[PDB]
């Protein structure tokens, strides 16, 4: 197969087009001089990620794709936001698909969810990553960071804003370069020499609470706890996995490009057995899918979808291998947030595991009957794209050529797809391969009113992508593991439209200003979604010959429909169709 | 003015007036869905179809009874929509029906300030010739002719003259 | 052809010596513990370029020496100004000379080069750099940005500076992470879930020209339009190219080092094929230098010398081939501002290209007869190399190094006193001559400390001031037809043409008092050089000649390492290219 090098990376808090036009579209502009590239394709999401593919020709010592594709990330480092840049941006060269989940449970449940993630990110995912042939590892939940939930009712009382909590941060867990007592080059006879040790990074919850972010004119003491809740908890809140039902972490581990399945699969294994001796009691390992006897489930709900709808869907998933399927299913690892096409609110996969073969006889009860069965019984769930499958037609790019934008981009797939409709003798199934415009919320501040009261628009924006998006502030280390800190508004002051007017800030002669007093906003669509095929915008259209026809005159009817859309807009074809 | 969350058939119509499927609005129109049926932004039909400049349905929309002012939750209505994105037909049959030339957001912004900011001229004209008060003032003091000067569009501020 | 990996870097208003002691002396501390290294030289520019030429032993694999020099190339990035990281350093493994060119013309003349430039930066020439076996991709022209070319008689009427508008253009000109409504961890039972999208980048000269600098005292509004000139236009104003005398654009197409010529030249070609059906009408491409059936006219002035010169130069050469040479010559595509020597005001390049092989009849018709006449044409052209050949073996390439910390202006009088050695011995040496720039006047103009720490105002304020208007600022990115572009601010052309334009750029002081420039400077005019040259990490003058007539490479050789013998304390030499 055609090997493929992927870049991720991500920005904390942005939507899709801020990811696209300071992220995406700077690193694919600097993928030059790349030796055996066949093309390149991307998304950016309204989850702060972008996804960069980059396949190439069969043949290609997939070594050599990887470096140089680091080599001239690396070179666009410089060129990314600062945020971007600190999350770290990872180059990997893998197959799209696992080799194996590692499921962590507490079986006391002494653990929730969110402490067994944090375990598992914190003692177990490095040293899987520095097995040989691991070429990703995906996380199925996130590491603890230190959080800091803020209150703008207080903040506002003390006459404060996440800037100043950002400030009062950075300052007080910090990690200083001291110097040392005797130091070189010393003065003679000297007897002593000692490191000097200032500040050093914070620890706890505790401590964070006591940072003090100022002193009043009376003399008494605002700390941060006055004005924040402190807690460890993720550094996001996305994905979310159960065990039959039951909370769950895990591992999704995919084999580097060239590797040997079976010996990378031991030696995973291998790593495991050094760790389970030290795990808290409770905490044990489960092995939902090694790669016939396993096969996956995805479930991919319309953009707009939440995490709770989500999860009624996954759940009527498992409940029917938990059931209906009792005698031939030993387990499902359902994940909520993560799909087969990456990360969403609105997506989801299951991992399901068959019991032992030989008490599965009849051809009924082998993977493809199962499979088939099961997709027949959630072809019925309702604004679901439902279906298992174990791991055909063609794949179409519809490419912005002159610069018309995302919304004519739309009309002109949109007039492919209704022309592709009136050939059902030719073409089944015609149908964008990614996500719809969705409503979002656009504010407008006012810079001359921001001007006329002296408020800063960097208090202004810092004070919105904080307290709305969350902001990764520094580090500091939780039980000897460095980690994050993040400051962001505690749930119920950043939930509804009103809450915008909530949030203050202070200006150069001190006085705080309601967001209210130089914003103004209004519904409006975009997309959660915005995608590029060799660089230029792009829009994945799948389908597939209809009975008794080739997919090479469906491709050629394709083409001829293509060839009336309006001026600007090409196309080409990938993936199985290249 | 504020319409509440439907089920079904107004899940099913707001998604059709949405994507300018004309005959099955009509369809469900005959088989009784809310006309004003609201989505969780508080968008009726009429509100998605004249942002997503679908006429046909507009003009369906409205012989079935849709509130004309709705209002969504930020105290926008399809009148704001189709002046701000440049919907000519869709304006004028809307303000045919009873909508509110004058209509105020929450922000204070009214039809005329949006079509004006995007310089939608032919549009500004309908709203002045039925009735929009060219002195209207935004929360922030700003009339449809300050908008003009601020853009530095002189076909506008001659209009507005 | 030994392989040769080049690092390039660009620092926008940079004279030659900051870019060789800001950038390319850090670059080349590092580059040692490369294997198969044989040599390295450089050139750092007045043009705020730098090129760092690393040449390996014949058999490297290529891939490894990329991957090795850029490595340590990493460890000099930090130290790197940010002005030169934002540029994007470049490390390419590519053959030095042109393996095709690709022309691009309005035959409707809606577009002028300007137009024709960008639309080749914007929708081709990234394409073209990302097809297998294209090493370097040379865009003779310049992809617009958004410039704001700025009035100083203007902001001093508002107590403004370039300053102001730089940190005007951030605030507003921003792309901003607002997170969501109702986003995770939620409130349980949240059903509203949206993007908050605030400020996003600006698209159009319009959207600048209402960015708001400033609201007065008595309520009125200060716009960047009000202080500016606000249009589309180049990166730079360097590059010019025209086919057959009318306005054209292009790609110069280089080798990647190993590549195969017919594939990737077909590559090439396919990808232009999905392109064509998308341009602007009138907009067509043309192939005016496949790789004999073509040659190329170097043209190279001597330094100081304007665009316009140059021009003139390249209106004679090409006015030459379309009048006496036009019933051999197909095309003559001519770029001013890039040659053989990478790129200056006072070089150029024409690429020719002749009809087919049988419309040539005749001995005196073929490539060598043309070239050779073309030649003694141009040579009686004053002020300027000017020559054709069809692209060794008598030839020497001499490195004049300075080994002892002696600087610049004594290592030009010891060249000089080699050259006029070498000029008395014409039996055994024939044109023996630098193969860079001689020195030029600059203007060196001194901040006075005191004075500035006693008005108030700030070395940073003063120093932005300079070097935003009369050098050019890249101050963030925008949008420009759905494609991130850069955003300059520089002085309107006026304002930075002579030394009283100094005085007319206003400062404002801590205390809120506008400063003129030249309450706390003082200006004067010395000489400097406008390419400083460098051979194994050390200055040096690169001179060539060739062999009399006759007389072994060697024989030659020997005499100018005699001559060398004799040159001052500290001064050294050593041999490259076709000596090595």
């Amino acid at each position: 197969a055609p090997p493929a090098v992927t870049i991720s990376a991500s920005y904390p808090g942005a939507d899709a087009k801020t990811v696209q036009d300071t992220v995406t579209q700077v690193i694919e502009q600097n993928m030059n001089g790349i030796d055996n590239l066949m093309y390149m394709s991307s998304n950016s999401d309204s989850t702060g990620t972008v996804q960069i593919t980059l396949t190439f020709e069969s043949g290609t010592d997939a070594d050599i794709a990887q470096v140089q594709v680091q080599n001239k990330l690396q070179l666009a480092m410089p060129l990314l936001p600062q945020e971007v840049q600190q999350q770290g941006v990872s180059v990997e060269k893998s197959s799209s698909s696992f080799l194996m989940v590692v499921g962590v449970i507490n079986t006391d449940g002494t653990m929730t969810q969110e402490d067994i993630s944090d375990y598992v990110a914190a003692n177990m995912k490095d040293a899987i990553s520095r097995t040989s042939g691991v070429g990703d590892v995906q996380l199925f939940g996130s590491q603890y960071a230190m959080r800091i939930w803020m209150n703008p009712n207080e903040l506002n009382k003390f006459q404060l804003t996440p800037v100043d909590v950002i400030t009062a941060i950075k300052a007080q867990n910090a990690q200083v370069a001291a110097g040392q007592l005797g130091g070189t080059p010393p003065v003679k006879g000297q007897q002593l020499n000692a490191s000097i040790i200032a500040q050093t990074r914070l620890t706890s919850t505790e401590e964070f609470g006591k940072i003090l972010l100022k002193v009043n004119q009376d003399g008494s003491r605002v700390l941060l706890r006055d004005v924040a809740k402190i807690e460890l908890g993720g550094e996001n809140y996305d994905i979310i996995a159960e065990f039959n039902g039951q909370p769950a972490s895990g591992l999704g581990i995919k084999l580097a490009t060239g590797a040997n399945a079976l010996d990378t699969a031991a030696a995973i294994r291998a790593e495991l057995a050094k760790m389970e001796p030290f795990f808290p009691s409770g905490l044990k390992i489960v092995y939902p899918y090694d790669t016939q006897g396993v096969f996956m489930t995805m479930v991919q709900l319309p953009a707009g979808a939440t995490q709770e709808r989500t999860q009624k869907v996954l759940n009527e998933v498992t409940h029917y291998y938990l059931t209906k399927e009792k005698n031939n299913v030993e387990s499902v690892f359902a994940v909520n947030g993560f799909g087969f096409a990456g990360r969403g609110q609105n997506t989801g996969i299951a991992f399901v595991s068959l019991k032992d073969w030989a008490d599965r006889p009849g051809e009924e009860n082998k993977v493809e009957a199962i499979t088939m069965r099961a997709t027949r019984a959630f072809s019925q769930i309702k604004d679901a794209m439902v279906f298992a499958f174990n791991l055909t037609g063609f794949d179409f790019e519809l490419i912005d050529q002159a610069g018309l934008g995302h919304e004519k981009l739309t009309q002109a797939r949109n007039q492919l797809l209704a022309e592709a409709a009136k050939h059902p003798d030719m073409l089944t199934s015609v149908r964008p391969n990614g996500l719809e415009d969705t409503p979002q919320f656009k504010i407008d501040i006012d810079q001359e009113k921001a001007q006329a009261l002296g408020v800063s628009i960097n208090d202004i924006n810092t004070t919105l992508g904080a307290a709305w998006g969350g902001s990764y502030v520094n580090d500091f280390i939780d039980r000897g593991r460095v980690k994050k800190v993040y400051v962001m508004s505690e749930a119920k002051y950043r939930m509804l439209p009103d809450d915008i007017g909530d949030w203050y800030v202070r200006a150069a002669d001190g006085q705080m200003v309601p967001f209210s007093a130089f914003s103004s906003s209004r519904w409006e669509y975009g997309s959660p979604r915005l995608e590029r095929y060799n660089g230029l915008p792009s829009m994945e259209i799948l389908g597939q010959a209809a009975p008794g026809k080739s997919t090479g005159e469906a491709m050629e009817l394709m083409e001829q429909l293509a060839s009336k859309l309006p001026t600007g807009v090409g196309y080409d074809w990938t993936g199985m169709s290249y | 003015h504020h319409h509440h969350h439907g089920s079904d058939l107004g899940k099913k119509l707001l998604e059709a007036a949405r994507a300018g499927r004309d005959d099955e609005v009509r369809i469900l129109m005959a088989n009784g869905a809310d006309v004003n049926a609201a989505d969780v932004v508080g968008w009726t039909p009429l509100h998605l179809a004249a942002y997503w400049g679908h006429l046909e349905i507009v003009e369906v929309l409205l012989k079935n009874g849709a509130d004309v002012n709705a209002y969504d939750t930020l105290g926008s209505t399809p009148l704001h929509l189709a002046a701000h994105f440049g919907h000519l037909e869709i304006v004028e049959v809307l303000l045919k029906n009873g909508a509110d030339v004058n209509a105020k957001d929450d922000n204070g912004i009214t039809p005329l300030h949006l079509a004006a900011n995007r310089g939608h001229l032919e549009i500004v004209e309908v709203l002045l010739k039925y009735g929009a008060d060219v002195n209207a003032q935004d929360k922030f003091g700003k009339t449809a002719f300050d908008i003009s000067i601020n853009n530095g569009n002189e076909d506008l501020a001659e209009i507005l003259q």
